[PDB]
């Protein structure tokens, strides 16, 4: 903690470099694309919601599955078997409870057996080779927070909800790190809020600059201007509630003015 | 996958797991092999096994018993480890008629320090730092084992599991229910294993969580607003609990000199933001001479 902030964000910034997917693994699946990856995405964040499992969770999840998918080929009709073992594994990493495995037998009606989602939680730490540890946008976003002048949780709310909306697209945001996700998602959330700007001391912290940011931004700023639009939207339903103040009602700015 | 591997003896035991002494038939390293049952039929892969596995890979130190492999089947999971011949509690059990010499206490303890320094900024909490869980071997090393309650921490940490620390080794804040604690917890136990390490008994041997709190404050003082701000507003402060004076502390642990007993305050503050960082305590004058005593097991 506030001893070891800085060991900790410069061995996160070591560690996501060694836990990045593949940027052009979705080419190399043969069976399944970046629109089925969607659907998936946005399928764990209802499951995230309905289980009210930690957004930290939500974002393990999706890491184990674009690492899995970089080395492994996989069918569309088993696509939600390693999402599902994914979550299930996220969970039990992350939350103080984790839904049993019947629960997320359950989730996918029917579709597959325990023994199955077993067996794929088994052949996922395989393939992860037990990595789990892995740093997100959230751990990120989390110590970027610290630097609000006055603490704002609309900026942070924003923050987390543009940080999840970059989970459903693996296009543009495979191309880039958590921990420069975050720096963009932060600067917006900022931005949109209070008018303000990616603050000095995250430059010295992070040596990222809005110059270093913006190709993020760009595709970021896009993502959150057509989100109202896009075929997946269990996000913006999510970040209405008022227990993320309901930032996702926020309108984006029309311009970031860079 | 077994194969290079034979069993010795058996060493001890867990929930899930066994612990045996094994020697691997093709390099000779002697190993401590961990079976852990897995059941396809229940949960899958305990979460205690997932954590520490994956927290462990990340945690190479010569403080910390390395995980040398993890061997896989369909039914069954063995950790192998490190190999130590004793943990810390039998080494004072046998030493519980001369003591434990204060230059390889000085040294155990700036040996944890560096090992629990490591997980910290490596955001890992042990949460179960108790002189079991403390290996040593013949050369003087003492190391941190039994990473099976640790988790990952996040910065501005957030709630985590509340049933935590075996509870003579607990801290203050975890028994008053705190809604955040972080790695604060890891150094109150340090601060009661350094202790015991001194008197070769437990500082605060408590029965229940009140009974360690009352444990606690006969000996440090009952804290107020003063000593520790937001104590009164913890979830299970009562403005009922006595308050006892906070003794002289060269009567908490008598053969303590100067240093040691400014150390062993700082590892026992109140208030988890003045307690004493693993890392700011490496450098504090009580380990000005330390040496690395290689006792005589
Ligand atoms: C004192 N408590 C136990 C003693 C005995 O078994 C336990 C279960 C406990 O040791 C921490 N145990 C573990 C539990 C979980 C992970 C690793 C270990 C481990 C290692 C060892 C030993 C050990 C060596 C000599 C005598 C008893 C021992 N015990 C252990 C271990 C070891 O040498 N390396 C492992 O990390």
């Amino acid at each position: 903690v506030p001893d070891y902030h800085e060991d900790i964000h410069t061995y996160l910034r070591e560690m996501e470099v060694k836990c990045k997917p593949k940027v052009g693994y979705m080419k190399k699946q043969p069976d399944i694309t970046n629109s089925m990856r969607a659907i998936l995405v946005d399928w764990l964040v209802e499951v995230g919601e309905e289980y009210k499992l930690q957004n930290e969770t939500l974002h393990l999840a999706v890491n184990y599955i674009d690492r899995f998918l970089s080395s492994m080929s996989v069918l569309r009709g088993k696509l939600q078997l390693v999402g599902t073992a994914a979550m299930l594994l996220a969970s039990k990493f992350e939350e103080i409870y984790p839904p049993e495995v019947a629960e997320f037998v359950y989730i996918t009606d029917d579709t597959y057996t325990k023994k199955q989602v077993l067996r794929m939680e088994h052949l996922v730490l395989k393939v992860l080779t037990f990595d789990l540890a892995a740093p997100t946008v959230n751990q990120f976003l989390t110590q970027y927070f610290l630097h609000q002048q006055p603490a704002n949780c609309k900026v942070e709310s924003l923050a987390m909800f543009l940080g999840e909306l970059s989970l459903i697209d693996a296009d543009p945001y495979l191309k880039y790190l958590p921990s420069v996700i975050a720096g963009a998602a932060f600067h917006l959330a900022l931005y949109t809020v209070t008018g303000q700007s990616w603050p000095e001391s995250l430059i010295r912290k992070t040596g990222y600059t809005l110059e270093s940011l913006k190709p993020c931004l760009m595709d970021l700023h896009q993502t959150y201007l057509k989100a109202p639009q896009h075929a997946q939207q269990s996000i913006r339903e999510k970040y209405k509630n008022s227990k993320y103040h309901g930032v996702s009602l926020l309108n984006p700015p029309e311009t970031l003015n860079l | 996958s077994m194969e290079n591997f034979q069993k010795v003896e058996k060493i001890g035991e867990g929930t899930y797991g066994v612990v045996y002494k094994a020697r691997n038939k093709l390099t000779g390293e002697v190993v401590a092999l961990k079976k852990i049952r897995l059941d396809t039929e229940t949960e899958g892969v305990p979460s205690t096994a997932i954590r520490e596995i994956s927290l462990l890979k990340e945690l190479n130190h010569p403080n910390i018993v390395k995980l040398l492999d993890v061997i896989h089947t369909e039914n069954k999971l063995y950790l192998v480890f490190e190999f130590l011949h004793q943990d810390l509690k039998k080494f004072m059990d046998a030493s519980a008629l001369t003591g434990i010499p204060l230059p390889l206490i000085k040294s155990y303890l700036f040996q944890l320090l560096q090992g629990l320094a490591f997980c910290h900024s490596h955001r890992v909490l042990h949460r179960d730092l108790k002189p079991q869980n403390l290996l040593i071997n013949t050369e003087g090393a003492i190391k941190l084992a039994d990473f099976g309650l640790a988790r990952a921490f996040g910065v501005p940490v957030r709630t985590y599991t509340h049933e935590v620390v075996t509870l003579w080794y607990r801290a203050p804040e975890i028994l008053l229910g705190c809604k955040y604690y972080s790695t604060a917890v890891d150094i109150w136990s340090l601060g009661c294993i350094f202790a015991e390490m001194v008197t070769r008994r437990a500082l605060f041997p408590g029965d229940s969580e009140i009974d360690q709190l009352f444990r606690i404050f006969r000996t440090l003082g009952t804290p107020d607003e003063v000593v520790w701000p937001g104590v009164t507003s913890m979830p299970d402060y009562k403005p009922s609990f006595p308050k006892w004076a906070r003794q002289d502390f060269s009567k908490v642990v008598p053969p303590l000199d100067e240093d040691g007993r400014s150390l062993l305050s700082q590892m026992l503050h109140y208030d988890p933001n003045k307690r004493i960082s693993a890392k700011a305590a490496l450098a504090h004058p009580f380990f000005q001479d330390v040496t690395k005593p290689v006792p005589h097991l």
